[PDB]
């Protein structure tokens, strides 16, 4: 492949840089139509720019925690983090969110890696491992109450049992409503008067839980869980400006107030170097 | 001019005509026939007494009333004494059995109320005990009598409640399993032919009940102005492709 | 000895994964299958047989009689029965299909709702049945509700009428679980003329009602199913 | 691959995608026509 | 596949959509049969609704527990857990329970995975790792009546050894005596006026017995077992009313007294959406 | 039982390996997908739209 | 070698090697050629 | 292979049921010598009972 | 799939799918015919 | 390096299982077989072997 072709002196009444750029186009024009070039090769195929490769790394989505501890007298085991929960969600941290903003529609398989580290703030003795549960509570399905409840029986739902210090992996199939996921949604989930705008409405994936199944010990342990995902299969559609202000929240747009110019001020003039 | 409507069915030395059926059922879409080679594993011939056990028994009749809640008869059971298919019954050690069941109900065209008339293949009943009180065997082999629904709990006998079916599922699922209406006005007979439906190729016929016939009424009887305020509902049921195995002395059961 | 590199997931036990295991009993022979009528193979085999909708929920412990819908003589432009249509849901709920929608997230395909009538053979009644596609209100009187999907009945001979709400929607899959976004209308049923009762006769007459899924159902991503939940291990 | 001898320790099974509802559907002893009428 | 044809005005003799339901059909309406139609297609199969699906997942059947200690002066091993057994049975958990008795006879091989997790409720030291030894005891051979008896020489009888905190999982053929497994039996074992009525007496597969191998430390260690069950082969006859009240004991049908209804009662009339 | 021995760096998660996963949701069907225009392929395809520059950056 | 039965457990996908900028940077309806002029 | 044939009445000189124990032999003799049976096939190999298997755990 | 050099190291035989109870449940020296007199 | 993963039941040992193992006596020679008569390969021949039963057990 051709990087530059080879092209000499020019005087004529055919002039490829002068445009219109009011008509919306961005007219192909190449160092060649406006210097003497040299041939040059390209050497290069933008491999590592394919949407599958920008997108296909594990990037961190989330990081939860839960604790192995006596539940005797705990009127709230959720509330203890005897077993969190989490929203599935994927834009709750932002350097993966603003790689896929910068599509509208995006359609991929996930593969999931969950890492879950122990943790012995109070000086401790022997440390029994720990088995993590992690259950996919799909929207309307039970959702656990108790860090044993017979949610956790799991007859119909998926859940991976792994070791603390231990990662699990395994991988979902697309399981959008739609063609696609919107990254973007400018509506309503019914012609409300206070219904919520955004896309918050169209997330609706459900939670997935984790929990210790050990009973306890005579010490405490904490458990930190970090989910990674990845997308296999990438396809995505319409690409839009990339995100210029902050996150303030899941799923709006909305950037905080009083936030500061984003455009680097000159020190110096317009004239400057 | 055949119509789905009158039908008559001879078996053995016995039959029966209707004038207003609605089509018949045939459980699992399988129409009764004997066992194969194939299937068999008790090495003994079987016998086959045919047309002497494969005739119509009519039960006794039931009385339809306002206040019903439905009965319930199990097979073969209900025809453990019914001529000669009951000795071969008492008689052998394993016998197995198909039936035509023609349920039958006659009003006039002033009349309301509509019966469900469904098979449940090893329909298990509930201690209304709760917990695991067992049903007594005495209790789940009424003989021609049926059960009724709408009779008294017993001690060891089982729940009668109709909205869950005599086990912990509701009437209204009923749907799934073969089953006919009896609507007044449509309808005055309900006709189904059940195959034999176990996991072993043949059984015993005393310890085991392999369906429950019931019939229940769903929208309640409503009889034209001053007329009498109930109905008869009668059961007739023929054993067909019958055959026994393992003849010997002669069973002697609890009560 | 072959060099290998185990991966991330390594003795994890996914309850869903499906692999090959060394058989505990080694060469044992298991009793030969039999003939038995009825097999079953898929989910969707089943969920097309109708069953009973007990529309009349309107009673205060459960009763035979809240599956009847009852119908008045002579009432003209009325109301017979009102419902959304969330399957999961409300009247659906305990019927076979909603039980078994309940095993999964997602569905999309036709419904089929019917009505049996079961007044005297002399009587005869017009009744029309309009499902309304989401985005407008349950109709709140015949004419509202007869702009949408709907069929004029007409009591006879023939006594069952079998409406079916065709799949109408933006989105290819619907949840279960009451979602808004996904929701899928109401259905309502009023007097087309009116029920009329022949002489010597009286009082109500009542509409069997039944729900079945079209061939043309989708059920996907199984999960739990919130009707069914325990304290204690059983025992014998 | 089959790394084992017995067939129970074989993974799971495979699509029926046999799928035949008439047996619960429309068990009738004379088969109805849509379109004709139910009781003639 | 076409999921609806095009179909348009009709004005016919010819009704699909009166039908008689007294007669036991559900009759095959479509939308096409009523309203005027486009034609769309299925794009689906029916794939994950398979009965093989259904029932293919793994679902927990059982939690147990045995401990390590010292057995001196335990007049009853079995009943200082030295050593616990199960009576195997499917229906102890509802989860699974009720998915099975969707189908009246049902035919499967097994595959088991046993979680075992360790815990240890009175302050410790180090712990020695403890190897669990799962016997299968059918009906007619020794039951173990020790930790440590002759019985667990299991010279003819299958049993795994593996690692508290690890997983065991072995598959064991269809083991019923009949064709198929009865999930429901209207019968007696035989024509006694007091036997147990239900399949309790068709349930005989024997029990499995868990014991330590290691001999005491110190200190005391809890090990409780989680059995898992997931049928492969499938084959299921004669479908069920699905089950609508809760359970109370393992093979029987019995529903509690004084239950609540299960029907939803309408906030409003039978008029309102 | 095949011999085996396994390697330095068993057991790593590198964020970046691409290799083969269980699927969680056996036999389970995505949505179909229908057309919708603006497919994108490489970043590089859009890199040549071209974009104003706030050059008068001296606000 | 697939080592599992469904398409969402492959590895990620091989490159699109697709490639056309044109939708987002000419879509004019009437096409431009470069070196005539751009308004006629 | 067949586990009993289908036999019916005898009425014989040719008895196989009466033997001589003393002679150290065990005759082979099958349930359609002595009552009228009918065909079932054996749907069974004898697997399990192999000296290999037996020994085998 | 051996991986092993040696023949001990092989996994379980294989069904002898041999039997011959006659060594044993007929050794007698004159042939005895079922049906035959056992005693001539 | 080929990558791998292990499954649930890695390193069990279950008493029923059958697969090959490395010979501890490396190249070794057993000694010949003669023939010895009475072999029995399944235990369904001999259970056809009739023997006495103490039906008699009042003793
Ligand atoms: C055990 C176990 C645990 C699990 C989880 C199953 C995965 C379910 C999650 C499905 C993917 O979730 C999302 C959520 C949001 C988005 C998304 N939101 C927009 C900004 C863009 O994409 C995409 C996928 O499965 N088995
Ligand atoms: C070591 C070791 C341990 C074991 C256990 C062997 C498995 C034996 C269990 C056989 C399967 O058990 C049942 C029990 C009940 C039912 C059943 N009951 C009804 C409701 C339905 O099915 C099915 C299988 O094997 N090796």
């Amino acid at each position: 492949t051709v990087a530059s072709i080879s092209s000499g002196p020019k005087h004529t009444q055919k002039v490829p840089i002068l445009t219109a750029n009011e008509t919306g186009a961005t007219m192909p024009v190449l160092p060649s139509d406006s210097i003497e070039t040299r041939t040059t090769y390209m050497h290069f195929n933008g491999s590592e720019t394919d949407v599958e490769c920008f997108l296909g790394r594990a990037a961190c989505v989330h990081v939860t925690e839960i604790q192995n501890k006596d539940a005797t007298g705990i009127d709230n085991h959720r509330e203890a983090k005897l077993f969190n929960d989490w929203k599935i969600n994927l834009s709750s941290l932002v350097q993966l969110r603003k790689k896929l903003e910068l599509f509208t529609y995006v359609r991929f398989d996930s593969e999931y890696t969950i890492l879950a580290t122990a943790s012995q703030p109070d000086s401790a003795n022997y440390s029994s491992n720990l088995v993590v549960q992690a259950m996919y509570v799909p929207p309307g399905a039970p959702n656990p109450k108790e860090w044993d409840d017979y949610t956790w029986q799991s007859a119909s739902n998926p859940s991976v049992f792994f070791k603390v210090g231990d990662t699990s992996r395994f991988s979902v199939p697309y399981v959008g409503l739609a063609s696609a996921y919107n990254c973007f949604y400018d509506g309503y989930s019914h012609d409300d008067a206070e219904t919520q705008y955004g896309i918050t409405v169209l997330s609706h994936m459900g939670s997935m839980a984790f929990r210790i199944v050990n009973e306890h010990d005579e010490h405490k342990t904490l458990v930190k869980i970090r989910v990674y995902h990845r997308a296999k299969h990438v396809e995505a559609w319409i690409p839009r400006a990339p995100r210029a202000l902050p996150y303030t929240s899941i799923g709006r747009t909305n950037y905080p107030k009083n936030t500061e110019p984003v455009i680097k001020k000159r020190k110096g003039d317009i004239k400057s170097y | 001019g055949y119509s789905d409507r009158v039908q008559q069915i001879t078996l053995g030395n016995s039959t029966i005509t209707t004038q207003e059926a609605a089509n018949a059922v045939v459980c699992y879409a399988e129409w009764p026939e004997y066992l194969p080679d194939v299937d068999a594993s008790d090495v003994n011939k079987t016998s086959k007494p045919d047309t002497s056990v494969c005739r119509f028994y009519t039960l006794d009749s039931k009385t339809w009333t306002t206040g019903s809640k439905g009965w319930c008869w199990k097979l073969p059971d209900a025809l453990k004494d019914m001529g000669v298919f009951g000795q071969n019954m008492f008689f052998h050690s394993l016998g197995r059995s198909g039936y035509t069941v023609h349920v039958q109900c006659n009003a006039t065209k002033f009349h309301s109320g509509c019966l469900l008339v469904v098979v449940i293949p090893e329909h298990q009943l509930a201690s209304h005990e709760g917990g695991n009180v067992s049903v007594k065997y005495t209790f789940t082999h009424p003989g021609e009598r049926g059960i009724d629904l709408s009779s008294a709990n017993e001690v060891g006998g089982p729940v009668k409640d109709v909205l869950y079916n005599m086990n912990g599922t509701l009437l209204g699922n009923l749907l799934i399993f073969p089953h006919q209406f009896i609507n007044l006005r449509t309808n005055n007979t309900a006709t189904i032919v059940i195959p034999y439906i176990n996991s072993v190729p043949i059984d015993s016929m005393t310890r085991h009940n392999n369906v429950s016939l019931m019939v229940i009424p769903i929208a309640p009887l409503t009889v034209p102005t001053g007329a009498t305020p109930s109905l008869p509902i009668t059961v007739t049921i023929a054993p067909m492709c019958t055959e026994f195995s393992g003849i010997r002395s002669k069973s002697i059961v609890p009560q | 000895g072959l060099p290998t590199t185990t991966l991330p997931g390594s003795g994890q036990f996914l309850t869903t994964d499906d692999r090959q295991s060394p058989s505990a009993l080694p060469n044992y022979e298991p009793t030969p299958r039999i003939h038995i009528p009825g097999k079953v193979h898929n989910l969707l085999e089943i969920i097309q047989v109708d069953t009973l909708i007990p529309m009349n929920n309107t009673h205060t412990k459960d009763e035979v009689n809240s599956y009847l819908i009852p119908l008045n003589a002579n009432r003209q432009n009325e109301q017979v029965f009102g419902t959304n249509l969330f399957i999961g849901d409300g009247v659906f709920k305990t019927t076979l299909l909603g039980e078994i929608v309940q095993y999964y997230t997602h569905w999309s395909g036709s419904l089929r709702f019917s009505l049996m009538y079961t007044g005297p053979a002399l009587s005869s009644a017009k009744l029309i049945l309009a499902y309304t596609p989401p985005g407008a209100r349950g109709p709140q009187d015949r004419r509202e509700a007869m702009l949408g999907t709907h069929v004029v009945w007409d009591i006879g001979l023939q006594s069952t009428i079998v409406m079916t709400i065709p799949w109408t929607s933006g989105v290819q899959f619907r949840y279960t679980d009451p979602d808004t976004y996904t929701s899928a209308g109401f259905l309502s049923c009023w007097y087309q003329t009116s029920l009329i009762l022949p002489p010597e006769t009286t009082g109500q007459v009542y509409l069997l009602s039944f729900i079945s899924a079209c061939p043309d159902f989708k059920l996907r991503l199984m999960k739990d199913t919130q009707t069914i939940s325990q304290t204690v291990a059983l025992t014998e | 691959i089959n790394y084992y001898k017995d067939a129970a320790s074989t993974s799971s099974a495979g699509q029926s995608l046999s799928m035949d509802p008439s047996k619960f559907t429309e068990p009738v002893k004379d088969l109805m026509l849509k379109g004709a009428p139910a009781l003639n």
